[PDB]
RNA sequence: UAAGGGCAGACGGUGGAUGCCUAGGCUCUCGGAGGCGAAGAAGGACGUGAUAAGCUGCGAAAAGCUGCGGGAAUCGGCACA
RNA sequence: GCGGGGAACUGAAACAUCUCAUUACCCGUAGGAGAAGAAAACAAGUGAUUCCCUCAGUAGUGGCGAGCGAACGGGGAU
RNA sequence: ACUGGAAAGUAUGGCCGAAGAGCAUGAAAGCUGCGUAUCCGACAUAUCCCUGAGUAGCGCGGGACACGAAUCCUGUGUGAAUGGCGGGGCCCAUCCCGUAAGGCUAAAUACUCCCGAGAGACCGAUAGUGAACCAGUACCGUGAGGGAAAGGUGAAAAGAACCUCGAACAGAGGAGUGCAAUAGACCCUGAACCCGUCUGCCUACAAGCGGUAGGAGCGCCAGGUGUGACUGCGUGCCUUUUGCAUAAUGAACCUACGAGUUACUGUUUGUGGCAAGGUUAAUUGUUAGACAAGGAGCCGAAGCGAAAGCGAGUCUUAAAAGGGCGCCAGUCACGAGCAGUAGACGCGAAACCAAGUGAUCU
RNA sequence: UACCGAUGGAGUGAGGGCAUGGGUGCUAAGGUCCAUGUCCGAGAGGAGAAGAAUCCGGACCACCGGCUAAGGUCCCGAAA
RNA sequence: UAUAUCGGUAGGGGAGCAUUCCAGCGACGUAGAAGGGAAAAGGGCGACUUUUUCUGGAGUUUCUGGAAAAGCAAA
């Protein structure tokens, strides 16, 4: 194709519904809004949490708990991908190629099977126990 | 302009790990001498919006 | 941009009002009238393309009726008697040969006279 | 792919290049090639335009007519759009057209036009030339002997080349372009593509991938 | 027999739609500049032409006065002199 | 631009706290810009103002209703 | 050379090009005119020992801060210290940071009555400014104030000498000009409604939405076209309604005008690019929108718990899977649908508030 | 033959007549309130003179072909 | 290829026509453009489209893609 016959892939473009021209279009007369009511006018428009002036589920229900200011978080970073690392070294915590300046936990999902000496911010009990049955070591550092 | 999320509602609702809504029971806090034990535990438990009433509390949590 | 189909727009009422030609008064040339006076006519002539099978049926039967009682019967018994010895001929061909060649009419009366 | 190179005598050097395979021989994508190319035409756009909606007229707000008892249609004030001469509605606004696509998505888009002028064989490649003054039938004759000169061409330059671009700027069926410039629709423009070989060494270099 | 009437065609009348056209708007970009006034402003009144002045210019020196630079044959502003 | 005064209709499906809005409007007074600006500061290391992108519709605030809504930090212009 | 009233058109054959932008010219011109690219050019006149007291702080009443009673401000009443003093969201102690009650300060920022040069997938005379022209004019009002309609002969006025009818150009018929006067001043084109004349057919015994389906005769020009003797069937349309021929609503008619649009943010989906990753924002560099940079940030990558926290587990428990929730391909765009915020599909109140104009009527 | 999950978009939330079972009313109402069907609503065609929902019957378009439904066959008006 | 299906208000879904402008590719026009009158033909179907002639006297248009001031019978 050159700028002469240009050609979108099939289904990427549609026609906008153009409403309130016609009959033979279906969508013109009272333009998909039935006849009458709040709904039907010009500007009408829903109240968010309105229910009719039954009393909403937003204030039926109560409010609970409350949200840490210095909540420490943790990345996660399981046993497999740390193989999966290892298996193109045997000292981990480079972890760019991930996180960006973050705190990372070590967690037992998968195995590690090699013998590594792993730096990182946390570990679980499981981590720690089979990265020393595998051979390896931690750095809680 | 962006969306306002409802502030009572992000004071009321959490989300889940497969995107369910989290809410408490409400019926618990003042008259609970009448009541029964079992009902009284099972406003504590934490339960789930309903089917019909998510996509409302997804509007008031800003479809979030 | 700017966009007003005036000639398309015109065009297409001066197409409607050709066919409004002959009309009585207003209903000729004034294009609201003349427009609701062609389609209400539009129904009318989807209803008579259904009753002109009627009407030229119903006139087949008066022409038959005639010939048959010319011969000495009457239609019910004319159609009877066809309809049992298995003459196939239909009431427009029926009617034709009453009116324009009564001998073979009266053959085909002939042959179920008896 | 490899091309022959000619001299600005139309005469074939003996000398030959190398195009990169992966820019020059992959299969090209339409939709792509559409969506970069309706880019480049929105990105032209300068949407000034504008009407005057019914709270920018010059009327007053003065009710007209008395709400009831005067026997006609009730009216408020003189900017109504059912009057002649009031509010246009919903007329346009100025506007910006520019939209997002991703880089990655260009890149291939140019990499199709490139394959597809080089698989229509519409890709000539020529020794460099310089100027030493700005001369239209020198480009002229240059065109005329790479064959160039009767449909659109698109010559593609490693650097700026003041007198070349003089030369070749009164010409009408000729665009010139740097090689680190190249677009979509420029490529895609032109029916004749014309390299120099450092513009195919830059191409390379720098569209590869 | 058409007093008149109906329909169609042709040809006119009225009216000013449509098509084509326009420097008159609209939205902006870039670069400047961001005031005028008691040495009397903005905005006006009255005047001013060979011939009445509606605009324009001008101010009793009144469609204009002086000097320097540019230019080289028409000029004496616009409303079909 | 800075300053002095300052509504209501409207929203809250009534309405008074709240909103509309420190808006409309009236008045005073600068400049080519004005205001701000060099820590009795933010924070839990940075280092005067101003503006842009984020942080973030987050922390908070609220007949905890309708609504309103930062800052630290980071990336820039300078 | 051809067509033409007239070539810039078409067909040949040439030339210029740092100039093939444009406008004008009797139709559409690189080579007819003004210009354009490029280079040159100004007599002037302009521009470039001390350390801030009615303070810090405090009571009462208020205000501004995102905040509806910490920091900041103060009407009223009070009132220190001089290593000391202030802040870190109310108070205390430690720690940390700073040094009030004096002042000045460019840049990056906001705007366009005005001047110069440019542009538009903006309008094209009921549009676009109210105003293309006599426009804030005419007109209306005591006044404040409100506020129109109105463009086009022709290339060139060559704008019709003269004749005829008529009192008269009132108007026309000619002649003449002109490519054209059915371009003759209201002048390009010249539609509808509405109004006439001529020709063809029908019509003065006939009764309802005026058509529709049949169907002679007559009339025109070779199977088309006009009319329509006579026959069957048939209570317009819109809107609102359980239901309208309705004696419910609405329209004199025609031409023109007139009502789901755009922005931002979400969500779903069609189609795409990359893919365990995806993507840049503001901004910066080069040449002049394009190309390249810019990883801050955002989403995904692990959940459970109010939380500390623990982690393919976790919460509840003294403990038990006894119970809950979880383990056992995303992301960025383009197109479309929908939502919210904006006047948000259009027209329409009675009212409320602010600042002005009116006692020439009464 | 299209019943459930999940998702995108709705409209409707003034109903009415008939038959059947009832309340109310006066074993009145083209009355009113429920229930079970049905039709009109949103449904043209045929018979009943002319009638929203009574009797027959669910219209893709064309036909100057044929058979039937309800109901009819002296004339208006098809057929004894 | 067969079978089945194709009455519809509110309303949902699908596929198209015309209009103004833009890009690319083709074209037409004083030996007569657009517009206006008359006539003929066409389209699974339709929105609409071609052709002939008179008037008119200067601009118009095909296909593919793009964008909307994108269609009137009642207010
Ligand atoms: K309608
Ligand atoms: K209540
Ligand atoms: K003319
Ligand atoms: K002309
Ligand atoms: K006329
Ligand atoms: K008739
Ligand atoms: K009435
Ligand atoms: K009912
Ligand atoms: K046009
Ligand atoms: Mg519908
Ligand atoms: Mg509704
Ligand atoms: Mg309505
Ligand atoms: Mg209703
Ligand atoms: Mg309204
Ligand atoms: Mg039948
Ligand atoms: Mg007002
Ligand atoms: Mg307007
Ligand atoms: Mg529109
Ligand atoms: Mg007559
Ligand atoms: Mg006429
Ligand atoms: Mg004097
Ligand atoms: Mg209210
Ligand atoms: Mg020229
Ligand atoms: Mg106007
Ligand atoms: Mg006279
Ligand atoms: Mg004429
Ligand atoms: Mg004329
Ligand atoms: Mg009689
Ligand atoms: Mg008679
Ligand atoms: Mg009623
Ligand atoms: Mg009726
Ligand atoms: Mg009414
Ligand atoms: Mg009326
Ligand atoms: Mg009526
Ligand atoms: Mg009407
Ligand atoms: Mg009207
Ligand atoms: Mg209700
Ligand atoms: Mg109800
Ligand atoms: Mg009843
Ligand atoms: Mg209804
Ligand atoms: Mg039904
Ligand atoms: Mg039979
Ligand atoms: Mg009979
Ligand atoms: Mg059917
Ligand atoms: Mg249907
Ligand atoms: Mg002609
Ligand atoms: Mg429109
Ligand atoms: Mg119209
Ligand atoms: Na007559
Ligand atoms: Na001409
Ligand atoms: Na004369
Ligand atoms: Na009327
Ligand atoms: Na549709």
């Amino acid at each position: 194709m050159n700028l002469s016959s240009l050609k979108p892939a099939e289904g990427a473009v549609k026609s906008r519904k153009r409403i309130g021209r016609g009959p033979g279009s279906g969508l013109g007369g009272t333009s998909t809004r039935g006849h009458k009511g709040a709904k039907s006018r010009s500007g009408y428009s829903k109240k968010i949490g309105f229910e009719g002036g039954q009393m909403p589920i937003q204030r039926r229900l109560p409010k609970f708990g409350f949200k840490n200011i210095n909540r420490v978080e943790y990345k996660p970073i399981n046993l497999s991908v740390l193989q999966t690392l290892s298996e193109a070294s045997v000292e981990d915590l480079i972890a760019a190629g991930v996180s960006r300046n973050s705190l990372v936990k070590i967690l037992a999902n998968g195995t590690v099977t090699t013998a590594l000496t792993v730096e990182a911010h946390a570990f679980s009990k499981t981590a720690e126990e089979a990265i020393v049955r595998a051979g390896g070591s931690v750095v809680k550092l | 302009p962006k969306l306002k999320t409802n502030s009572g509602a992000k004071k009321r609702f959490a989300l889940t790990g497969t995107g369910k809504i989290k809410r408490k029971h409400a019926f618990k806090s003042h008259i609970l001498t009448k009541k029964t034990k079992k009902q009284k535990r099972n406003l504590t438990y934490f339960s789930t919006v309903h089917k019909v009433d998510e996509n409302a509390v997804k509007q008031l949590l800003c479809l979030r | 941009p700017r966009s007003v189909n005036h000639v398309a727009s015109r065009a297409k009422r001066k197409r409607i009002l050709k066919l409004t030609r002959g009309y009585f008064g207003a209903r000729k040339n004034v294009w609201t009238v003349a427009k609701n006076t062609w389609e209400k006519g539009l129904t009318y002539a989807y209803r008579d393309r259904k009753s002109k099978k009627r009407n030229f049926r119903a006139l087949w039967i008066q022409r038959i009726n005639a010939a048959a009682r010319l011969e000495g019967m009457s239609y019910s018994r004319l159609m009877g008697a066809l309809h049992a010895n298995g003459i196939e001929i239909n009431r427009k061909v029926l009617a034709d040969l009453a009116m324009n060649h009564p001998e073979a009419f009266r053959a085909i009366v002939a042959k179920v006279k008896n | 792919m490899e091309l022959s190179v000619y001299n600005i005598k139309g005469e074939d050097t003996g000398k030959k290049v190398v195009l990169d395979d992966s820019i020059f021989a992959i299969e090209p994508n339409d939709h792509a090639i559409y969506l970069d190319v309706k880019q480049y035409m929105a990105n032209q756009r300068q949407g000034t335009h504008k009407a005057k909606e019914r709270s920018e007229l010059s009327g007053s707000t003065r009710k007209l007519i008395r709400q009831k008892g005067s026997g006609g249609a009730r009216r408020g004030d003189i900017n109504s759009p059912l009057l002649s001469g009031g509010a246009r509605v919903f007329g346009p606004r100025p506007r910006n057209y520019s939209f997002k696509l991703n880089k990655k998505l260009k890149a291939l888009a140019r990499r199709s036009a490139l394959s597809y002028k080089a698989k229509n064989n519409e890709i000539i490649v020529v020794e460099d030339f310089n100027f030493d003054a700005p001369k239209t039938k020198a480009f002229k004759a240059i065109s005329a002997a790479l064959k160039v000169g009767e449909k659109k061409v698109l010559y593609v330059l490693p650097e700026v080349n003041k007198n070349v671009y003089l030369s070749a700027r009164n010409l009408p069926n000729t665009n010139l372009i740097l090689a680190n410039l190249i677009n979509t629709y420029t490529v895609l423009a032109s029916k004749n593509l014309v390299l120099t070989e450092r513009s195919v060494a830059v191409v390379n270099e720098l569209f590869k991938a």
